[PDB]
């Protein structure tokens, strides 16, 4: 099965890593955007939200150029795919090595 | 002097929608050409809306029957009126409408507005008597029929009339008009707007943005409003009491503004020209998600703006024991800061407004716990650490200080997480002659670790040569007295500090605040606050195991998921309130209205339980069941009409199953064009 | 102005996120007050021998003010469990208090004023301005302009660009003065970024 | 905090151009292939051309 | 000297032992500006005025 449950652990792994970086504090006093509203006021839990919305933000912009860059690489291996579909299967290859 | 209403054929008033009028500019800030997303406090599109007739008409075989009813005015009005001859003169706003509450009051007895933030006593049923009839002392009077009195008065303002008067038309109900009364940071904000309708009723389904007209910073708290009408029947009420409810015709329309999403745009010119409710129904939410008022055909995956949060719970334990601030604060002495007592505050409420008429803090700092939010936050552990010191010094109980205090004496921690607490005490333990017994320590052969204490009783090596017990030439006795003779400067009198060190855990509450409790919704969409915790989402029974001591349980990453009722000590499961996996199906806007809604992996029986149907509007409702309940395998497809025939794929829509709008009304007799869900 | 005058202790209450007495009963500074609170000490002024007892204040309430409120109630408050009508029974309080301002005093007790001046920024006719003097117009050169409240590096150029009545400056696409207006010639001009990168 | 804002902004308009580019490069060298084996001779691959 | 004319000294070759200033003053102000209180005994200093 190999590369073929690969891709597919991959994207899984990505999706945890996605929940399971919602712990980090990003430099706020608390990775609890609970627990910041119920201890400090507007005024000055302000700076600790937009901390923790900076630091979210850019794990969601890591997950998608990750996912981008996965997209990419498994566009090229469709194209080879469908170019041996329809080169080997749909005919015959004289090409060494190709099928 | 004003006269009772004997009104008997009161009868329950009908209901309206408001369409899509109620829009105001929700800021200051100028813009020009954008499509601005904002969630301030709006009028809903299509929201109920009351109908009050005011007076009843005396042509129709003659009624004398008055209904001018006290309204609230929660968190913003929108008021509606449709009369033409002044029937509706002005409002009234407050508390209780008495003389023991200031109030607001609105006047336009003539060509221009009079503003009176008084003490009016107002009456049962004001009204406006006399407005124009010549040779019978009613002509240009400024009677006011609506206060018995007024005295202390605070703003008064006069200006230009709100709108147009006078042109007498009857049968058309002309010159709709419309107002806004927001009354926010002590400002009293009234948008206004009118327009030359000629219906007779049923508001159209129209768009209006209500120009910004008065912003008057009068500060008062208002709750009730009622409306001024203007019975003149050519003299206020003729002959005794009452017999005077004639006034031709009336009628106005009373809305609530509540908080929502809009999606308001603005031309060149600044002037919002069209806006979306972010919660009438899918296609306005599909259009807000990605923020254009045109939609082009497919499918968009939206983003949460149904539900909205309305109540607010406040579960704390049941203990109902006063704090002894007043045994804490009061002493006969404090000890001295070189031995600073150390006492558990524990069982208590923690009811700081008990400790105002007694001294006044001069300091009150607080480290990480806001000040405003401590009457709603329940505590694990809580100590006092109580001494005196000089007023200069006063300044040393910090964390990141360094001083005389600081590094012999008290030394706070880096992550005090408390407050600092100090008042002055030249009056209490400053006798005549000088106390001089608080002591102090001034020599130590280092500095002090937080949180600890040293009872030495040494003597200093202050010079290189050892001297046994005795006080030689460079060995001092360490500690050394202040001396507070009530007659030394601000710099010198006795400061009395106590430092409270709070401590949240999961464990049981043990100092909570003076915040009371509610009750327990728990089915619903809430702002739950449970032990110096809160939160927005749906409470539910549920089974948990919880430890005897444990109070919340979190999620995979540090979200709070089940919490633990200090009421009931029975576990509570909190789930997100907000189900992304709407799916909006739609032809493009500029092919048709309906559209298709795709709830993800959910059968067409949890639907309305998922989405909570309870808590959203009535076109959101009809989304959620009714005869087109196809399923699929990627959740089923409330919307669209599912057919055998097996037609290209034009929309995709999931595992297999397609969309498209056919033109069926061909086809079907009765049925219009419509969004089919064939199978690929 | 919003002017007041408080105790000396209390004078650390006219805050935005600070709590107490003034700060809940009587004041209450909101969150977003951008402006400048001033207070000086006024025991020379306002102290009179025998104690002043003319500045009342409110001690008890039923629950906290709404920013930038005033509360002129004189109610009875219901500190008991206990209805007591209009009369100061045993747990019925009257709600304003006085507070005395004998000219021996503490500094934590002699009067302080205070006035909170509350500034708005806005795309409006100045009204208050500051100090400072006004110079000549540049109109095809370089310069560091700065108009009603608004500093800014760029070219001025005249326009034909059409202003609201009251309107004093418009943006860019993205939020960037580009068409400010003259205050004193009521004129209206255009910025162009003073860099041209090709 | 206005710089760093933007300056992110910034890095991820470069990172979508650079995937952009690259998937241009692919599409670039499919057209080259295509041109200099279906227009510089006859390709006996199926559904090449 | 007056505030109006301050009189400014080159203060060198010290240790800058801040405990010798205990029982003489009590300093109501202590407020520094890019080094912290508490690393004060242990900073070298080059130039104090
Ligand atoms: C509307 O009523 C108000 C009082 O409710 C009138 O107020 C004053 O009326 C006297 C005489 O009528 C005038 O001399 C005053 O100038 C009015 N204003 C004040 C602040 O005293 C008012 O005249 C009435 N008519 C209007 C406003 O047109
Ligand atoms: C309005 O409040 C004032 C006091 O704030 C009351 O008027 C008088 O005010 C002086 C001081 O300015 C006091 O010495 C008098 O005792 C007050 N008279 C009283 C209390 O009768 C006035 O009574 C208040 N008005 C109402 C309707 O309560
Ligand atoms: C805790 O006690 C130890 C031992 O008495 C202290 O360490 C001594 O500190 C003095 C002065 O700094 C030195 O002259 C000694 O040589 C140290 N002896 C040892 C064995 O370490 C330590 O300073 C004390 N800590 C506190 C915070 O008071
Ligand atoms: C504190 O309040 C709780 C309710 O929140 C009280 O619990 C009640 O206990 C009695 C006796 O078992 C029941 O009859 C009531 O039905 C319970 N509460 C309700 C209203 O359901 C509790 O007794 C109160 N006392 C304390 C301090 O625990
Ligand atoms: C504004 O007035 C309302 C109504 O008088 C106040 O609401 C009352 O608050 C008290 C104490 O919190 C409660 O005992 C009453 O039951 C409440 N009544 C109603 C109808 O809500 C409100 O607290 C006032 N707000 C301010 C800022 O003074
Ligand atoms: C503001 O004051 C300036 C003062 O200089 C006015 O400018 C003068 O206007 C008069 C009349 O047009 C001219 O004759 C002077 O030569 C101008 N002086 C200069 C160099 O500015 C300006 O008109 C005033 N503007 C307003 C709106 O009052
Ligand atoms: C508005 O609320 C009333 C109940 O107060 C209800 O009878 C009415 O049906 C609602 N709106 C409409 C017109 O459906
Ligand atoms: C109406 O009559 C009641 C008597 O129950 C009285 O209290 C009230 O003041 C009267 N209303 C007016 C406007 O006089
Ligand atoms: C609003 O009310 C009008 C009648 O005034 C009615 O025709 C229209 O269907 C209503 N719309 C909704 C969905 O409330
Ligand atoms: C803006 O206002 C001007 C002035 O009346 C008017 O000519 C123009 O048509 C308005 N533009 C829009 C888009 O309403
Ligand atoms: C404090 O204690 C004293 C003891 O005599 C008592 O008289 C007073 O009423 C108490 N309350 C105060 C002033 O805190
Ligand atoms: C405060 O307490 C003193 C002494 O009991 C009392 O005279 C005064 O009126 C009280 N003030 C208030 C309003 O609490
Ligand atoms: C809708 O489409 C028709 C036909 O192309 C066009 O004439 C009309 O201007 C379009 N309107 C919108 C809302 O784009
Ligand atoms: C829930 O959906 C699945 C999906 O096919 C279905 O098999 C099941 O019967 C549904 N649940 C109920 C109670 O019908
Ligand atoms: C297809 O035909 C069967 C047989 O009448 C029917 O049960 C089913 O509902 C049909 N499905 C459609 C019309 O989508
Ligand atoms: C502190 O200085 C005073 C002033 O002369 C002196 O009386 C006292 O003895 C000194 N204390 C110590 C511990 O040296
Ligand atoms: C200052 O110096 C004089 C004489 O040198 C001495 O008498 C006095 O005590 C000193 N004061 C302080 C605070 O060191």
């Amino acid at each position: 099965l190999g590369k073929l449950q690969d891709v597919v652990n991959q994207n899984a792994q990505a999706l945890n890593t996605l929940v399971k970086q919602l712990s980090s504090n990003f430099g706020a006093i608390s990775s609890v955007l609970n627990d910041i509203l119920s201890r400090l006021d507007p005024p000055e839990a302000e700076v600790q939200i937009d901390r923790l919305i900076t630091g979210r933000l850019q794990s969601l912009q890591t997950y998608v150029t990750q996912q981008l860059i996965r997209a990419a690489e498994i566009r090229a291996s469709a194209n080879l795919a469908a170019t041996k579909m329809s080169e080997c299967v749909l005919g015959q290859s004289k090409r060494v090595d190709f099928c | 002097q004003c006269v009772n209403l004997t009104t008997r054929t009161q009868l329950p008033p009908a209901y309206t929608n408001s369409s899509t009028r109620g829009v105001y500019y929700p800021d200051k800030v100028f813009r020009s050409s954008v499509l601005h997303l904002t969630q301030d406090l709006f009028l809903p599109f299509f929201s109920n809306v009351t109908w009050f007739h005011a007076i009843h008409v005396s042509g129709t075989n003659g009624i004398k029957r008055f209904d001018n009813p006290v309204l609230p005015f929660n968190d913003g009005v929108y008021f509606a009126s449709t009369e033409k001859s002044n029937i509706i003169r002005g409002w009234i706003f407050g508390t209780t409408l008495d003389s023991k509450t200031q109030s607001l009051l609105i006047v336009n007895n003539a060509t221009n507005v009079v503003i009176k933030v008084c003490e009016f006593q107002f009456c049962n049923d004001p009204f406006l008597g006399v407005y124009y009839h010549r040779n019978n002392k009613s002509w240009m009077e400024s009677e006011f029929r609506v206060y018995s009195s007024a005295n202390n008065c605070t703003f008064e303002y006069v200006s230009q009339p709100f709108l147009m008067d006078l042109e007498g038309k009857q049968g058309n109900f002309k010159n709709l008009r419309e107002f806004v009364f927001k009354n926010i940071d002590g400002y009293f904000k009234i948008y206004s707007k009118h327009t030359p309708i000629n219906l007779v009723r049923d508001l159209p389904p129209g768009f209006s943005a209500l120009e910004p007209l008065v912003d008057l910073p009068i500060g008062i708290n208002i709750t009730r409003f009622q409306t001024l009408l203007a019975l003149h029947r050519s003299y206020l009420t003729p002959g005794d009491s009452s017999s005077g409810w004639t006034a031709g015709a009336a009628a106005y329309y009373v809305g609530y503004l509540q908080p929502r999403t809009f999606l308001l745009k603005y031309n060149e010119n600044g002037t919002i020209t069209d806006a979306v409710d972010c919660s009438l129904d899918p296609l306005s939410e599909t259009k807000c998600t990605l923020k254009s008022f045109t939609v082009e055909k497919g499918i968009y995956q939206t983003s949460n703006f149904r539900v909205q949060p309305t109540e607010s719970i406040v579960r704390f334990p049941n203990i109902t024991n006063l704090c002894p601030f007043g045994e804490v604060f009061n002493a006969t002495t404090f000890a001295s800061v070189y031995a600073w007592n150390r006492k558990r505050i524990s069982n208590c409420v923690a009811d700081y407004s008990v400790l105002y008429n007694s001294t006044s803090f001069s300091t009150f700092k607080c480290y990480g716990v806001s000040p405003t939010k401590l009457n709603d936050l329940c505590f694990t552990n809580v100590y006092a650490d109580s001494f005196v010191v000089r007023g200069d010094e006063v300044r040393q109980i910090a964390p990141g200080q360094t001083g005389k205090i600081a590094d012999y004496n008290y030394k706070l921690p880096d992550d005090f997480t408390g407050c600092v607490i100090a008042w002055n005490s030249n009056n209490l333990d400053s006798k005549v002659g000088g106390n001089y017994n608080y002591l102090y320590r001034l020599f130590r052969k280092s500095n002090l670790k937080p949180f600890e204490r040293d009872i030495s009783t040494e003597i200093y090596q202050a010079g290189s040569t050892p001297c046994n017990g005795v006080e030689g030439f460079n060995c001092y006795f360490p500690l050394q007295s202040y001396g507070f003779h009530p007659t030394n400067g601000v710099g010198y009198q006795p400061y009395r500090v106590v430092v409270l060190s709070f401590e949240l855990l999961n464990a049981p509450a043990t100092v909570c605040g003076p915040k009371k409790s509610t009750n327990l919704i728990k089915n619903k969409c809430v702002n739950f606050n449970f032990n110096g915790l809160t939160g927005t989402g749906v409470l539910t029974e549920s089974n948990k195991k919880f430890l005897p001591f444990q109070q919340f349980g979190r999620d995979i990453a540090d979200t709070t998921d089940a919490v633990r009722d200090p009421q009931t000590l029975e576990i509570l499961d909190i789930t997100p309130c907000s189900f992304g996996g709407v799916s909006v199906i739609t032809p493009g806007t500029n092919a048709s209205n309906q559209v298709a809604v795709l709830y993800q992996d959910v059968n067409c029986t949890e639907v309305p339980v998922a989405i909570h149907a309870n808590q959203l509007t009535p076109t959101w409702r009809v989304y959620s069941t009714g005869s087109n309940v196809f399923q699929t395998r990627a959740g089923c497809l409330i919307g669209a009409e599912h057919v055998n025939n097996s037609y290209e794929c034009d929309i995709p829509i999931g595992a297999g199953i397609c969309a498209s709008y056919q033109t069926q009304t061909n086809s079907r007799s009765v049925a219009s064009q419509s969004i089919i869900a064939y199978t690929m």
